[PDB]
RNA sequence: UUUCUUGCCGGAGGUAGAGCUACUGGAUGGCCGAUGGGCCCCACAGGGUUACUGACGUCAGCCAAACUCCGAAUGCCGGU
RNA sequence: UUGCCUCCUAAAAUGUAACGGAGGCGCCCAAAGGUUCCCUCAACCUGGACGGCAAUCAGGUGUUGAGUGUAAGUGCACAAGGGAGCUUGACUGCGAGACGGACAUGUCGAGCAGGGACGAAAGUCGGGACUAGUGAUCCGGCACCUCUGAGUGGAAGGGG
RNA sequence: GUUACGGCGGUCCAUAGCGGCAGGGAAACGCCCGGUCCCAUCCCGAACCCGGAAGCUAAGCCUGCCAGCGCCGAUGAUACUACCCAUCCGGGUGGAAAAGUAGGACACCGCCGAACAC
């Protein structure tokens, strides 16, 4: 892994708008983000 | 009325100069040609114009090698 | 210690799940995915090479790591391409951050795209590979998309150790992609 | 007509009228064939003549397969033009046909109708040529 | 003209030891390059005069 | 006798001959089967329908001086 | 048309003519030279918004195909082809031996100085995949030299 | 001395390849896990390094068998041909070509390391 030709790349967590949490690395340098379908919630996935 | 043509280049008198078995001397032109039909084999240089010439002593061999030709030398018994 | 979402999920029970569905001779044979591959061909560079810059920065924010610059091997006239021309750009991911951009695609990206009714899972390679289209960029929140430059139909395909449809379709599944069966 | 739709070089040297053909010396289309005796180049007009004659000979039915094709350029100078300035240009189409060469060959129910078309195509023909048969 | 017949010359020696062609268009500027001195004895830069 | 003749031995060739599904340019058939035009079922989904223009491919068959998967005889270069 | 290079003619060594059949030329490359290291698709499928006869792409085999500064013989996944680093084999300056081809032309082993790469590992690699990319001699320049200097204490007035 | 165990090297480099069927892990050849350690990506620990045996012969590796594709391939004959004979034809002496069938072949040896019994 390159020393700094590499953009950074730091750790975060996400929380959607159902209230489902998500850690995951993100080029992101905040760290909390705000999701607001998340699959934990789309339609596709819960059914229909 | 006339012709495009006419036109020709000298003949380079390539090809083999030394065939198998001719004892040679080191240094000694062995093959005059375009490209390696015949690679160089053991105590045979590959010169800039694709001249192979005898690096050391001895009579001219040919052999086959990954299924190219080649051109050895194989060193001659001192008398 | 740390291990990402999907890939713990995939050391812990997709391997088991695989091996009870389709009963492999051996352990070795459970599809395991492999490189996942992103990249966007601009096309248009022809007439503005200046859209290879704001691909590259769109890919790295989205993946992680810079996005190779891939030039062309060809020149055909018919679409103004000369060779050495800057035509795309492309990521690759192995291991951690290949799974946890697998994560974030599958738990964030997705779900976000406008009018989401998922892809039809015919697009496996045949072999165990899968590869489809985002139909944009902003899906993703390293994209934000109040700065935004213009639409890059975004290539992306996941390189699996399948030997064909049916595991590599087993495997997506497992790792929970969202699928259009039909 | 039999002209090539392209041949590498337009200006050959003459075909090497020797030695007995080597391949098509058999029937290998048609029940009857018209084998060639003597070497000749056979020219596209002499071809065209030949197949004309046998196919008005045997009118309705039968076919008809020309082994030879002429694709062997003849060169001919401007006329009355002397020795030298190059050389001519493409004027005959010929095929190098050598003795034992089948030339022709005809599927038609009767016989007696189909060794009268290939006696028809041998007249046009400007070589010694005989009506051979699949049946050795 | 094209690809003149420049001469390189020593710095230090200041000796126009070699002579080779360079195409002035895609070269403009003086051909620096590290060559052979025989008068000093070693290798010198050598540029274009 | 270094010359030359003969025998034998070592040698590189691409000619004559052919062979071409071995390359680069060709040849009667039908074939899973390309634009398929055409009947259309009447889908603009999707599909047989191809009387005829007939893709690749394939089947014995054929040619070349600037073709060669091959390949002599002689000639030539050496040694004996 | 005239010189040079390539092919066929050319009859399997070399060479071989014609107002014979075809073409090239006579440049170009300082990174297309040197070295060190590494590679890897020619076409069907699934596809890959747009992006089909094409993209960035992913897999399989096509088994050495394929394609590859400029026409024949060569060079391949033993890469002369494709990328990368070096910092300038851009290897230059003094070069026994041999040689191939009337002069002209052409080949290189190898020894020495200085360097370039590769270094651990070896000690190894003399412009370009190779053949065209040129013009004798005369006469003049231009830089350097431990040469000459028309009596010279000496220089100015020619040569290498 | 031996093994379906290993590497290293072997031929006018396919009679050796491609493909199909069956088999193996004590030690080797592999497979493989995370980047504290040299090193690397024109991006990526995929190629190169670190600690390994918690686990595996799936693949590579190699073993046996299939002649299906490729490869090799006679003898004979012919083509061709050197010389010679021959008025136009042709013939003699010598040499002598691919395809195929007959066929061959699913390659051919040494150095050293491991365990076995001595």
């Amino acid at each position: 892994m390159k020393t700094g030709i590499h953009p950074e790349y730091v750790d975060t967590t996400v929380q959607c708008g159902c209230g489902h949490s998500f850690t995951t690395r993100s080029t992101k340098q905040s760290g909390t983000i705000v999701v607001e379908v998340c699959s934990q919630c789309h339609p596709f996935y819960t059914g229909k | 009325s006339s012709s495009r043509n006419g036109r020709d280049s000298a003949a380079q008198r390539l090809g083999v100069k030394r065939f198998g078995g001719q004892v040679v001397k080191a240094g000694e032109i062995l093959v005059r040609q375009r490209g390696t039909h015949f690679h160089p084999g053991v105590n045979v240089g590959r010169g800039g114009d694709d001249t192979l010439f005898a690096l050391a002593p001895g009579a001219v061999e040919f052999g086959a090698k990954r299924g190219r030709k080649t051109v050895n030398i194989v060193p001659v018994a001192r008398p | 210690k740390a291990l990402p979402r999907l890939k713990q999920r995939y050391r812990e029970e997709i391997r088991e799940a695989l091996q009870q569905e389709f009963n492999y001779a051996n352990v070795m044979q459970i599809p395991g995915v492999v490189k996942v591959v992103v990249n966007m061909g601009v096309g248009d560079a022809a007439r503005d090479a200046k859209l290879i810059n704001g691909a590259i920065n769109d890919l790295a924010l989205i993946t992680g790591q810079k996005p190779e610059v891939r030039r062309a091997r060809k020149s055909i006239a018919q679409f103004k391409l000369r060779e050495g021309m800057p035509i795309g750009a492309r990521v690759t991911l192995r291991g951690d951050r290949m799974w946890e951009f697998l994560d974030r695609l599958i738990s964030i990206a997705l779900p976000r795209i406008r009018d989401f009714r998922g892809l039809s899972p015919k697009q496996f390679d045949g072999t165990g590979n899968y590869t489809f289209g985002l139909n944009e960029q902003s899906m993703f929140h390293e994209i934000d998309v109040d700065s935004i430059d213009r639409p890059r139909g975004m290539d992306i395909t996941v390189v699996t150790t399948a030997t064909n449809d049916a595991e590599g379709r087993a495997l997506l599944r497992a790792l929970g992609f969202p699928f259009k069966e039909n | 007509m039999l002209i090539p739709r392209k041949v590498k070089h337009r200006k050959q040297h003459h075909p090497e009228q020797r030695g007995i053909a080597s391949g098509g010396t058999s029937v290998s289309f048609g029940d009857y064939g018209i084998q060639a005796l003597e070497h000749a180049y056979i020219t596209n007009r002499q071809i065209e003549s030949a197949r004309i004659a046998i196919n008005r000979h045997i009118k309705r039915g039968g076919k008809v397969w020309i082994n030879i094709f002429p694709d062997r350029p003849l060169t001919k100078k401007p006329a009355e033009t002397r020795m030298g300035s190059g050389k001519g240009s493409p004027e005959w189409w010929v095929a190098n046909v050598k003795p034992g060469r089948v030339l022709f060959e005809l599927s038609y129910p009767d016989e007696k109708t189909a060794r009268d078309a290939l006696t028809r195509a041998i007249h046009k023909l400007p070589i010694k040529a005989r009506i051979v048969t699949r049946e050795e | 003209d094209v690809r003149p017949k420049i001469t390189l010359a020593c710095e230090v020696c200041k000796h126009r030891n070699y002579i080779t062609k360079k195409n002035r268009r895609n070269d403009p500027d003086r051909l620096e390059i590290k060559k052979f001195c025989p008068n000093c004895g070693t290798h010198q830069p050598h540029k274009e005069s």
